């Protein structure tokens, strides 16, 4: 088995595609290398290491597809999915650059023992930071699984508490992007009384059945579950 | 005073926008906050020619300091 | 750590001498320009009392020392006692060898060339300094203002000077000296406090009255309006508690005292007001530079620390200067220490390091170098 | 002792405004700004760099002014100018002079009609500037 | 494996944060050398070689390797001498990857991130050496020489990691342990520099919490790492109960969380934060004008002088408020 | 008012380089640099204070109204193809000059400084994405009758080509940088110099000689290259004629 | 996508806002496709005065509920009243030049068009009141 074939399979896995000799094992929920004898055990371990990245990629893509189709995610959910898609796009841009570099290494044909030659170890090194990024994104997705609206915002704030400064910065950027629409809807409701809560995602609830006599008492309510974790309960009461 | 403060803030914003455009053409490394500080200094009567020479010297010094920090880190 | 031998910075204010190292933001030593010698040689000789104390040491020994001021009304009056004071400052407060450090000296405006020569001789022969310079205090404050043309108002305790400077050169025909400063205002404040019923008669009570003036007196933008306000409202009136718990009340004296800057007759001084002195200095200056001098009016010295002095100076200069003259009064918040700051700034220039008079140049030219080398 | 060198458009426009208005640049700031705005976005890719068209136009104008002798003199001047290699954009100079030319007859004090003809010139726009 | 201990540390830190957050003999000699180069290059990445395979890790032990018995005895001894570096690398990577979980708190997460950066640098070096071998430019002695300093650095780092794991050091206790390790590298200038970088990084969130406490009297400590711990005192009884629950019980000192480098100033920090918290609880909004970035330094105790200045500022503000 | 020294201190602090994450030595270096930068700054500020009149800067533009300098920059921007940006700059400059109550007393001097600050500002400017309405030439209520002239279309095509080329160039530069980092010599480029490498003996002469002598192993040679094939000096041709002399080390 | 949709919405409102302007300023529906929220029905003016039904007021102009823009839905009745008043004024033989006629621009965040519509409604109401008195 040529190394180039493994490179092609790894690029496919980075694209979420099963390679010719490396296929996703649904039983292991991971890409598995075809049992052809010519794979080095070290090479097998490297394939498994890359298949962890491919599994993360496939999980991310499954999440994106699951939420891109869900109209019930609401505007805030759509914004969160959009931010996730943007980060995935950045990752895919990096992956495309890496693929072009691998294509250059394959096309040059020379086993240049230079420190610049695309080795499986060099590929792993170049993807190490991307691997950490994808791990962080996957952990965020897992923690945010099933959460929506203010619960999604609270989950995002929980992920903002990560110690990793790169993860912290990324999560801060994602939180700000997702909150810009969320804060817009919330603040528009609490300051202007506008409630574009198609999914009842904002922390202010309005009872349309409440008469004007109880308008001050009953017309407006707090969706406590929809209260973002970046807002205090006293802040939420003031907004209400 | 409050009206004066608001006028100063609006003037700073306008100056920052103009300065941002000039800066973008200017490709030299001058920031808005330093510009505001200089404006306060300039309001105190600093010679604009002296100010420009100082700014150029500060940019050269900042580049030398960045090289020194990159060598010492 | 490269021990770059710091030049010495000595700010000789009319009231207090302030000294420190070049490149410091403030003088490291600041003490009254007073040298005290023991009043009773006999009794305290056995207790290790020095025959004389200088600066803060003179104040600490004031009980047993007779204090002398080698600088009188901003003018050096005892060159031997001034040299002894500088030596004491150097060796005890700064704890430096002046032979190892260049020394930037300050001078009063219109300081006699011969007095500069005697100071230079003392500095070069007694302290064996490797390099020195003598600068006019107001010039250093002007350099601290980043200007080469303008008027510097340096006001200490003992003397006031108005020094027009054009393109880095002082305008000697337009330099004015005023023998009215913080000491005269302190005596006026003591008088008005005695009239108020607070008795201040001792040099300790005189210093208390001086501190009261520095803390509670301010310069009115309009002296008559502030006096009228204090007479019609106690809002300008201030009570002051003496260290013995006696409460004194000060009304227009809060602004009448510094009103002497515009109306020195309010202090019983025959000197012209700050507006008249500024006008006379400007008129003695070239018309082409007068606009820039008005635009570059720098306040310096401890007597420029008075609150409201900037507004009063602005009003007065506007009433006194030509309406077409751009007048800008610079009253730095540190103008009480402006001399020292300017000396530190000036002495920090790399190109200035060649301007110091070296010990070799002193030995080559003698004390007359002050009149021959420093122009 | 001045050597020809490319100076910024601002300097040339300032000097031009000063000499045309006979006032300081401060006194023509509004006019300077208006002219600067109009001039600052104006590149002529449509102008055909052909002196012959300008010369023909000048000749026709002179004939219209009954100045055939002046047309011949202008032709000789153009010939002399061509002999000298000082100017590179002669088409531009001729166009500018013709545009700024004022008819002495407009000799007389007015010009008979202005039935501008389709004759004109080329549009050069055909090229990918 | 170090991964299990680091994961346990993550879970423990998660609990603390929740409490804080109320929210060969037949091979040619040249071919034997080449095969050993490939195996070592795999082992540096944690991959078993063809002739040298890692033995399974039994417990919190260093990774063991099985080497083909038919290797040259001198070659086998050199391999066994190098294998310790790969075992340390594998253990460090396991610890880094486990304690990198958000549950491990910001300090342990930052420590893991720094370790990951150093592991990345190690991998880069290893990749360049792999290239030299692919270039045929790598000899066994050159490899040994080049890795010897790297081996010592990795061994020191692994010993520090194992000591932290044995101590389960967290927050201020972790900062104290880091300080002690930095003192342990007093004889190793390179290791001392590395420890200083690591200490500054781990103190960055701790110094942020300290800054928040001293400048605002607010403990923004999600992981309960600061030497001062806040206890919820019923404010009604803080004024009502004879006990100064606001002054004495609202904020308590976590002795275990006292950084060894801050221990001499801990009480001043405690008092400053207590005063600021009282001022905020008094309804006086205090904007601290002395709020500055706190940076960990090993030689200079500049943070101590800054703490003293902040203490003096808070004391002055409190005295003026009381008078 | 703050002192000029205080204002320069604030300016130097804001202008101080953001410290690289290296904790310790950079603090002291920052303090010393602050003092040095203050000295340099004052030298530049007072460059003309004690400069002879002979270094009179060109008198022309200094007497020009600041508005005229702004108009000059606007003209250059229009010539620079920034016509809409030139217009916006002119509008903003007219507004700034037109402000009837400038809260700054030296607002004219501030504008003069900005002219003096021309070319002194910070610059890759991500290309302004085409607003859907901006390129909507055929979307309008009062569309003027125009030809089919696609000059603007060619400009837009060039802009898109530039954007794509910029993305490709960024990709190529990033690739080259990442390979170049990966391409350093084995053991070279490590940030912890000497901590994982045997530190290069460039500093100490004793260490330098040890390295070039390989801890004193080399007798007659010195080398920085680790791949040198060790050779000895050839046998002199006169050895069979003159015998073997004891080589005396040169006194130099 | 939000910016793109906003541009598209403004463009699609441009002809719709032009029609609205024509209705509010002149009471004239120039709608070949009957797209405006107000639909005109031919009421016989002769019988509009004769028939008890206000055919001029009630039948000449009708609201097309389906053609009511959701962003204008809150103002639809005011728009209807404005156009009714303008049509009445024209039918009264008073040529009404609307002094408040301004370009209507689609805005997503600000209901500036709503405030302008209110100003125009007030102008028409005042003109009609003066005419009636």
């Amino acid at each position: 088995i040529t190394e180039a074939a493994l490179v092609r399979d790894i690029l496919y896995v980075f694209q979420g595609i099963d390679g010719k000799n490396i296929k996703m094992n649904n039983t292991e929920n991971c890409y598995k290398v075809e049992g052809k004898a010519n794979l080095s055990r070290s090479l097998r371990d490297t394939a498994v290491r890359l298949s962890e990245l491919g599994w993360l990629h496939n999980k991310i893509r499954r999440y994106t597809d699951q939420r891109s189709l869900d109209r019930s995610f609401g505007l805030v959910g759509q914004s969160f999915c959009a931010a996730l898609h943007q980060e995935l796009r950045e990752y895919y841009r990096l992956l495309s650059v890496l693929h072009s570099q691998l294509q250059l290494e394959d096309d040059q044909g020379v086993n240049l023992g230079l420190e610049s030659s695309l080795t499986l170890r060099r590929l792993l090194v170049w993807t190490y930071d991307p691997k950490i990024r994808l791990k962080t994104l996957a952990a965020l997705v897992d923690h945010c699984q099933g959460r929506k609206g203010g619960e999604l915002a609270s989950a995002v704030h929980a992920y903002t508490k990560t110690g990793d400064p790169y993860m912290r910065s990324l999560v801060q950027h994602i939180l700000s992007l997702v909150s810009h629409p969320v804060l817009s809807f919330l603040y528009r409701w609490i300051y202007d009384g506008e409630l574009e809560d198609t999914y009842h995602e904002f922390f202010v609830a309005s009872d349309p059945t409440v008469k004007t006599d109880r308008l001050w008492h009953d017309k407006y309510t707090l969706r406590k579950s929809m209260i973002p974790s970046f807002m205090t309960m006293d802040q939420s009461r003031k907004v209400l | 005073a409050a009206a004066a403060a608001a006028a100063n803030l609006n003037a700073v914003r306008e100056t920052m926008d103009v300065l941002l455009e000039i800066s973008r053409i200017l490709n030299t490394g001058l920031d808005m906050e330093t510009l505001s500080i200089c404006v306060r200094l300039c309001e105190q009567g600093i010679n604009p020619e002296a100010l420009s020479s100082v700014i150029k010297e500060l940019r050269k010094a900042t580049e030398a300091l960045k090289a020194a920090e990159n060598m010492t880190s | 750590m490269d021990d770059d031998i710091a030049a010495l910075v000595v700010d000789n204010g009319s009231g207090m001498c302030k000294a420190g190292f070049a490149g410091d933001d403030a003088p490291r030593a600041v003490f009254p320009s007073i040298v005290g010698r023991p009043r009773h040689q006999g009794v305290m000789v056995g207790m290790g009392q020095k025959d004389s104390y200088v600066g803060d040491e003179a104040q600490s020994k004031r009980g047993i020392l007779t204090l002398k001021y080698p600088i009188e009304h901003g003018i050096v009056t005892n060159w031997d006692d001034m040299e002894k004071i500088w030596h004491h400052t150097f060796y005890n407060e700064l704890r430096v060898a002046p032979e190892e450090h260049p020394v930037l000296l300050t001078e009063a405006p219109l300081n006699p060339k011969a007095n500069r020569e005697k100071m230079t001789q003392i500095m070069f022969e007694t302290f064996n300094t490797p390099a020195m310079y003598v600068a006019i205090q107001a010039v250093l404050s002007l350099y601290a203002s980043g200007r080469t043309t303008g008027i510097v108002m340096d006001s200490g305790d003992g003397v006031t000077h108005t020094v027009p400077i054009y393109e880095g050169y002082a305008l000697p025909h337009a330099i004015l000296r005023l023998d009215l400063a913080g000491r005269d205002l302190t005596d006026y404040l003591m008088k008005i406090l005695t009239e108020r019923g607070y008795s201040f008669t001792t040099t300790a009570e005189r210093e208390i009255v001086r501190d009261i003036k520095e803390k509670l007196c301010y310069v009115a933008l309009d002296f008559e309006q502030e006096m009228a306000t204090a007479a019609s409202s106690s809002s300008l009136e201030k009570s002051y508690e003496l260290p013995d718990g006696q409460v004194i009340t000060i009304g227009n004296e809060r602004f009448r005292c510094p009103e002497a800057l515009f109306q020195p007759s309010f202090l019983g001084m025959e000197s012209c007001g700050i507006h008249e002195t500024t006008f006379n200095s400007i008129m003695k200056c070239d018309v082409d530079i007068r606009k820039d001098l008005y635009a570059n009016t720098v306040l310096s010295g401890g007597t420029t620390m008075y609150p409201g002095i900037a507004d009063r100076m602005q009003k007065e200069i506007t009433a006194l200067a030509p309406s077409t003259m751009k007048i800008k009064i610079i009253a730095p918040p540190e103008r009480k220490y402006s001399v020292w700051i300017g000396g530190s700034i000036l002495a920090s220039l790399s190109t200035f390091q060649q301007m110091w008079i070296s010990k070799q140049e002193y030995d080559e030219s003698g004390p007359s170098i002050v009149h021959r080398k420093c122009f | 002792m001045a050597t020809p060198d490319q100076k910024s458009p601002n300097v040339l426009l300032q000097n031009l405004c000063c000499r045309i208005l006979g006032r300081s640049e401060a006194d023509v700031a509004q006019q300077f700004q208006y002219a600067v705005r109009v001039i600052g976005s104006n590149f002529a890719p449509t102008v055909e760099r052909d002196e012959f068209l300008v010369a023909e136009k000048i000749k026709k104008e002179l004939i219209r002014q009954r100045r055939e002798a002046d047309a011949a003199l202008f032709s000789e001047l153009h010939r002399k100018l061509h002999s000298q290699g000082v100017l590179k954009n002669k088409w531009s100079i001729l166009y500018l002079l013709l545009s700024l030319s004022e008819d002495p007859r407009r000799q007389p004090s007015k010009v008979s009609s202005y039935a501008t003809l389709f004759a004109q010139a080329l549009p050069r726009d055909a090229h990918s500037t | 494996s170090t991964l299990q201990q680091s994961l346990e540390l993550k879970r423990k830190m998660l609990r603390d944060k929740q409490n804080k957050k109320n929210s060969p003999g037949t091979l040619p000699l040249a071919s034997q050398e080449s095969a050993v180069v490939e195996d070592l290059l795999y082992v540096l990445v944690g991959v078993d070689g063809r002739y040298v395979s890692a033995q399974p890790l039994a417990g919190r032990q260093s990774r063991t390797f099985l080497v083909d018995p038919n290797l040259d005895l001198s070659i086998r001894e050199l391999v066994h001498r190098i294998l310790p570096v790969a075992a340390s690398y594998s253990a460090v990577t396991r610890f880094i990857e486990e304690k990198s979980s958000f549950e491990y708190g910001q300090v342990n997460h930052a420590l893991a991130a720094a370790m990951r950066t150093l592991v990345k640098e190690h991998l880069i070096l290893v990749s360049q050496l792999e290239q030299l071998h692919r270039q045929g430019l790598l000899s066994l002695q050159k490899l040994w020489f080049y890795i010897q300093p790297a081996m010592r650095t990795m061994d020191i780092l692994a010993s520090l990691a194992t000591s932290v794991d044995k101590g389960e050091c967290l927050g201020g206790s972790t900062l104290s342990l880091l300080h002690d390790r930095s003192f342990s590298y007093t004889g190793d200038s390179q290791a001392q520099e590395l420890c200083l970088y690591l200490t500054k990084a781990a103190s960055a969130p701790y110094f942020e919490v300290l800054e928040k406490w001293i400048y605002r009297g607010i403990i923004h400590d999600p992981y309960s790492e600061f030497m001062v711990e806040e206890h919820e005192l019923r404010k009604e009884r803080i004024q009502e109960d004879y006990n100064d629950k606001y002054w004495d019980q609202r904020y308590t000192i976590v002795q275990q969380q006292i950084p060894s480098f801050l221990q001499k100033m801990a009480d001043k920090i405690l008092s400053t934060g207590k005063y600021l918290n009282v001022v905020r609880e008094c309804g006086h909004d205090v904007t601290c004008p002395v709020a500055k970035e706190i940076i960990y330094t090993l030689k200079e105790r500049a943070y101590v002088e800054q703490i003293e200045k902040a203490f003096n500022y808070a004391s002055k503000v409190l005295l003026d408020f009381l008078m | 008012m703050a002192s000029i020294t205080q204002l320069f201190d604030d300016l130097c602090e804001a202008l101080l380089p953001a410290a690289k994450t290296h904790l310790g030595q950079r603090s002291v270096n920052r303090k010393r640099a602050k003092r040095s930068l203050k000295k340099v700054a004052y030298n530049a500020l007072f460059t003309n204070l004690f400069q002879d009149e002979t270094q009179q800067l060109q008198p022309d533009m200094s007497k020009l109204p600041a508005r005229n300098k702004i108009l000059m920059l606007s003209f250059d921007l229009r010539v620079g193809g920034l016509g809409p940006k030139a217009d916006r700059l002119e509008e903003l400059v007219e507004e700034l000059e037109a402000a009837p109550c400038c809260p700054l007393l030296e607002v004219g001097s501030v504008l003069d400084l900005l002219v003096q600050l021309a070319g002194s500002g910070p610059p890759q400017v991500l290309p302004r994405k085409r607003d859907y309405f901006l390129n909507n030439k055929h979307v309008g209520r009062n569309v003027p009758y125009s030809g089919y002239d696609c000059d603007d279309l060619s400009v837009f095509e060039m802009d898109v080509q530039s954007l794509i080329s910029r993305e490709e160039c960024l990709c190529h530069s990033m690739i080259q940088e990442t390979l170049q980092v990966m391409e350093a010599a084995p053991g070279t480029g490590l940030p912890t110099v000497g901590l994982f490498s045997f530190g290069d003996p460039c500093g100490d002469r004793f260490e330098r000689d040890t390295r070039v002598s390989l801890f004193g192993a080399l007798v007659h040679s010195r080398t920085y290259d680790m791949d040198v094939r060790l050779g000895l000096p050839p046998v002199p041709d006169n050895a069979d004629l003159s015998g073997l002399a004891i080589k005396v080390p040169p006194s130099v």
